[PDB]
RNA sequence: UCGAACCACCUAGUAGCUGGUUCACAUCGAAGUUUCCCUCAGGAUAGCUGGUGCUAGUAGAAGUAUUGUGCGGUAAAGCAAAUGAUUAGAGGCGACCUAUUCUCAAACUUUAAAUGUGCAAACAAACCGGCCUUAGCCAACUGCAAGGCCGGAAAGAAAAGAAUUAGAGGCACCAAGUGGGCCUUCUUCGGUAAGCGGAGCAGGCGAUGCGGAAUGAACCGCUUAGGGAUAUGUGGCGUCAAAACUUAUGGGCUCAUUCUCGAUACGUGAAAAGGGUUGGUGGAUCCACCGGCCCCGAAAAUGGAUGACGCUUAAGCCCAAUUAGUGAUUGCCCAUUAUUCCUUUGGUAAGGGCGGAAACAAAGGAGAAAGUGUAGCCCUUCCGAUGUAGAUGUGGCCUGGAGGUUAGGACGAAGCUUAUGGCGUGAGCCUAAGAUGGACCGGCCUCUAGUGCAGAUCUUGGUUGGCGUA
RNA sequence: AAGUUUGAAAAGCACUUUGGAAAGAGAGUGAAAUAGAACCUGAAGUCGUGACAAAGACAAUGGAAGUACCUCCAUUUCAACGGCCAGAACCAGCCCUACUGCAUUAUCCUGUCGGGGAUCAAAAUCCGGCGGGCAACGAAGUGCAAGAAUGGGUCUUGGUGAAAUGAGCGGAGUAUUUGUGCUGCGCACGGCGGCCGCACGCACUGGUUUCUUCUCCGUGAUGCUCCAUGUUGGCGAUGGAAAUGGGGUGCCCCCACCCGUCUUGAAACACGGACCAAGGAGUCAAACAGACGCGCAAGGGAGGAGAUAUGCCAGUACUUCUCUCGUACUGAAAGGGAGAUGCAAAAUGCAUCUGUGGUGUGCACACGUCAAAUCCGUUUGAUUUGCCCAACACC
């Protein structure tokens, strides 16, 4: 026998029961995969360099913290 | 029906106003049973044995705008076989 | 009638009481109750919810990341002060990737016997939490600790395996059986290894 | 309605209670309208003129 | 016993289909929709729900506004504007051109709403001047791009209507039921229509009583721990039936002779066309026109329905009041709603006390546990309480046996009987009596299971109305 | 199908009598015959009999609240004493009453002149001008309202002072200071084009006291919690007593469709449903996963078997190698196989080994600072800096 096809007629009560969830926020999840290659491969090059000089900072902060 | 509060109608009362003089009026409800029992002083006045017995209460407030009242008795509610017959209504507590 | 609509959705579960069997463990609840009750420490209130929580949740530690967060602390402190005390609300155990280590005070719910071997050679002390209670009443100069809990075997199963972006290891046996279609592009079709969020 | 209440909430209803009683005297009244009809009036034709 | 005999066995054959499925309270509580399936009386999958939590407790919040800034082609409008239809006259000249003219379009449009929809409105951000790096751009750089370091400022967001919150954000794990829906308000498609079939937005019934509409799953009011008092909602105040014992010192209209005027929200009777009273526009010197109430138009099958009687100085219809040109503000009646008081139970619950202050013989008293859960350690305070399918909790109840511990019994164990009371919200527990019985058995902590019945055309035994009847 | 399960022991009912007999009435055995023969206990359902309650025809059953009658039930009381029933008084709280001032009035009120109307002549309804204004009786159907210094109800709440926090109780004064009225200067406000007005606005807590009104002090817990205290009558003087709760039957007024089930929808002209007893349905094993409890931990643990306490004991106590899961993954396979920093740039580079590979956000702790509260000892919040544990994101 023939039934009902379709129907939207409890699903908006339905998705606002657990609420519609916001985004994430922009600085999360932020990944540059897939981005214009060449501008990727300039960024890594200077990421790697800051990496070196971060290193370099904290040995003389514990140089000079040592030397009162 | 809400059985515990009462209904009574009195001759010559019939406004409002009227019924507002009995409220604090105590009332009594007077009829007989099948054999003697105890009552008040059983003892001291032997006379007073019968099978008549009464049940008391007081007005509590106007009910309408015709002069009924609205009647609550001490502790149980009135019997549905008191319905249509005698009531009484004294003249104390006085205001006067 | 109150219109308080989806008013249970704001109920959080948390658990009130322990549902250990040790009377130890206990008389630590009953101390440390009393301590967070009537002091003015949030130490002593952290410790008593750990000592709440149960024991999936109490993770162990090692012994050689207690010795790398102490030094870590250490090379920013004068010298003229003393090292604070290592606290963890758990197990310690020994590790033999490193084999020399300084001298630490810890406090822990339980030792090993291997760890408490280390610790007394190198020169230190394993302290429980009733003289922790005395030598420190409200934590002042302390180290709270924490155990890892990601890396287990349990959580690397979670999730589905079959949706993109995902890594999780699938229930099953015989490894070499879930291969094939559905993992690789000549079968058919290759779950996605990467997928933005 | 509950007087010491009431008190105890706002020490100065005694002032404004008294106030209103002088309000409502009866000889104050009648020389309070008396007054100010006059003043009214007189205020009300000079500004006219 | 035959469109494939009978007997035993494989066989407790398989069933997406029909029937059944045994104690109590407490905290929460749905779906008939999406995608795939030899799928359409079934599954898997997401959604809705419960349990368990983790994390720095106001955080990365919002089914709502305001201001700023984007998106749109429905309603309406138009054909004297493009496309497509379509009536008539006129001028130039039968045809054609030229301006008009009458009527239009879900698959036509120049224009274009109301309700909508995206983004932003200073704390991992944005703003203003150092320095470092790049194998990036440019003819070059001290220009642009990118990642960092140093420093400053910061009504923490003024004033102009210049937000608000019974406004703690985020992250996981495990799993149930459901996957036949139906009704209503606005918008609609098919159909002559349907208590018909199919959709969009929202609210309901299902899963839910209570108070009203006489009666009704869905209409009106309201939504539910156990009870009082006060006051209201919808609906009412001639009797039935509580309230104007038929209120007013308010105004008008209406007469209905066999389904017997009217008092029918949803809704559960009535058209074109016509004519007794009471009103209103125009025209004369009495005529047309159009309103109120009433009447005709108006024919069925058991005897009957404003709910019944009845009502006509209404107890009918339209307005308008609250004790009445006298003095200014609430006539009365009825709820599982509102306010308030008492008691219970559970919290995302909020606080206080817990080193025995001192003193005290009979012939002011007791208690005072560092505590999830009890006969709750004690006291104060605030908030919630309904619920099918379903989930979970309970120093929650009951039955046969085991390891311990502590008792009872011939001065009477188990079992059985009850107008035997007492206790507990309840499952149940305990006492009394036997003018019953004659030999075993209770409480508490753990362990264990063939562990709780009202119905399955349930099984076995007994009984029974029909019946002193056929 | 069916326990011959009487009783300790047959001591298994001699004898009298009524009856054809079966049996009945007596007598006797036995602790019991209510143990009399297939005999322990002897339930439910159904039936007989006696006593009682009543009762029309609303099928019966059911709910809520009373009453009449009964009660082999429980508890309480019986003397300057009640834990029973009533009345009145007062206290705290709550509820509902009476008592009311400030603004406003003009399309208004009242005289006079004119015209207008009507009459029998008038007046009045109505329309212009001009002059005065408060419709003020409880003026007004009008815009707000704060009037209890201090009338009744509470069988709709607790109490009789075992903490009374009081404008109310106590003490001392009997004067303060709220408003009304009048009024000073400066500012503000309105009108005109600086002067004129100010209904009485802000400041000077401006002056005056004519009316109006009370004002000021006071009791911590050395009480952690619960219970315990008035007045007047009736009943109760130990009884076959009174009283209060339970329990039973009838009656009155009101309320109230038959359970279980499939279903969008059941009470239904949808199915299963005469009564009772006993029985009757999520179990056992294996593989995996999650939550929770316990032991050990870079290790955890067997199993099979043996050995001797051990020859009461299918238990407990003991044991080696080994085996298994894990500490390392990846490729079809031949195969290969994961630290950090520094110098440097070698087709296996070199050197050290107390150490998070880096950045952002991130408990506690340490160093400061600022708020609010404080019994002045300290608390509750924020924030700066350092290290950041667990964890998330980007490399
Ligand atoms: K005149
Ligand atoms: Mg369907
Ligand atoms: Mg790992
Ligand atoms: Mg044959
Ligand atoms: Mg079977
Ligand atoms: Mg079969
Ligand atoms: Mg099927
Ligand atoms: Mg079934
Ligand atoms: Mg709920
Ligand atoms: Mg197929
Ligand atoms: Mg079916
Ligand atoms: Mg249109
Ligand atoms: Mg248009
Ligand atoms: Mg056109
Ligand atoms: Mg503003
Ligand atoms: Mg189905
Ligand atoms: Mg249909
Ligand atoms: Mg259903
Ligand atoms: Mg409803
Ligand atoms: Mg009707
Ligand atoms: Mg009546
Ligand atoms: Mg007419
Ligand atoms: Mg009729
Ligand atoms: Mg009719
Ligand atoms: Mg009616
Ligand atoms: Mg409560
Ligand atoms: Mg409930
Ligand atoms: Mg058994
Ligand atoms: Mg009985
Ligand atoms: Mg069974
Ligand atoms: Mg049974
Ligand atoms: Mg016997
Ligand atoms: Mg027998
Ligand atoms: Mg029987
Ligand atoms: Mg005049
Ligand atoms: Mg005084
Ligand atoms: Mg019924
Ligand atoms: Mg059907
Ligand atoms: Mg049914
Ligand atoms: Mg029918
Ligand atoms: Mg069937
Ligand atoms: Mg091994
Ligand atoms: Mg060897
Ligand atoms: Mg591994
Ligand atoms: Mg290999
Ligand atoms: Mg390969």
């Amino acid at each position: 026998a023939k039934s009902k096809n379709h129907t939207n007629h409890n699903q908006s009560s339905k998705n606002h029961r657990n609420g519609i969830k916001g985004p994430v926020p922009l600085h999360l999840h932020n990944s540059k995969r897939g981005s214009w290659l060449p501008a990727l491969v300039n960024a890594r090059r200077v990421r790697k360099h800051n990496q070196k000089a971060a290193l370099k900072k904290r040995r003389e902060r514990i140089a000079a913290f040592a030397a009162k | 029906q809400t059985k515990q509060t009462a209904l009574v109608r009195v001759e010559n009362v019939n406004t409002r106003e009227d019924a507002t003089w009995y409220v604090g009026k105590r009332v009594c409800y007077v009829y007989h049973g099948k054999k003697v029992k105890r009552c008040v002083r059983w003892s001291k006045a032997p006379a007073r044995r019968s099978t008549t017995r009464a049940l008391w209460g007081r007005v509590t407030r106007p009910h309408g705008n015709a002069g009924m009242m609205r009647v609550k008795f001490n502790g149980a509610s009135v019997p549905a076989s008191a319905i249509g017959r005698r009531i009484r209504v004294y003249l104390y507590p006085s205001q006067i | 009638g109150v219109d308080l609509t989806g008013i249970s959705k704001k109920s959080r579960v948390i658990r009130h009481h322990t549902y250990s069997t040790n009377p130890y463990i206990k008389l630590l609840i009953k101390l440390y109750k009393f301590l967070a009750k009537r002091t003015s420490s949030g130490f002593n209130k952290v410790v008593y919810q750990r000592l709440i929580k149960s024991r999936s949740n109490r993770a162990p530690i090692s012994l050689s990341r207690i010795a790398v967060v102490m030094k870590r602390k250490a090379v920013f402190t004068a010298k003229s002060k003393a090292a604070p005390i290592a606290v963890v609300v758990g197990d310690v155990l020994d590790d033999v990737r490193m084999a020399r280590i300084p001298a630490m005070r810890v406090c822990a719910l339980r030792f090993s016997k291997s760890a408490r071997q280390s610790i007394v050679a190198a020169g230190g002390e394993c302290l429980t939490f009733d003289q922790l209670a005395m030598i420190a009443p409200t934590g002042k100069n302390t180290y709270l600790l924490r155990g890892r809990k990601s890396g287990r075997e349990s959580v690397r199963h979670f999730g589905a395996s079959g949706v993109p972006g995902s890594h999780s290891k699938p229930y099953a046996t015989n490894r070499g059986k879930e291969t094939k279609r559905g993992r690789r592009t000549g079968r058919s079709y290759k779950r996605k290894a990467f997928r933005h969020v | 309605k509950n007087r010491r209440l009431r008190l105890r909430l706002n020490p100065y209803v005694k002032r404004e209670t008294a106030a209103a009683k002088g309000m409502r005297n009866v000889a104050n009244r009648d020389a309070r309208r008396k007054a100010k009809l006059a003043r009214v009036t007189k205020a009300k034709k000079a500004a006219t003129k």
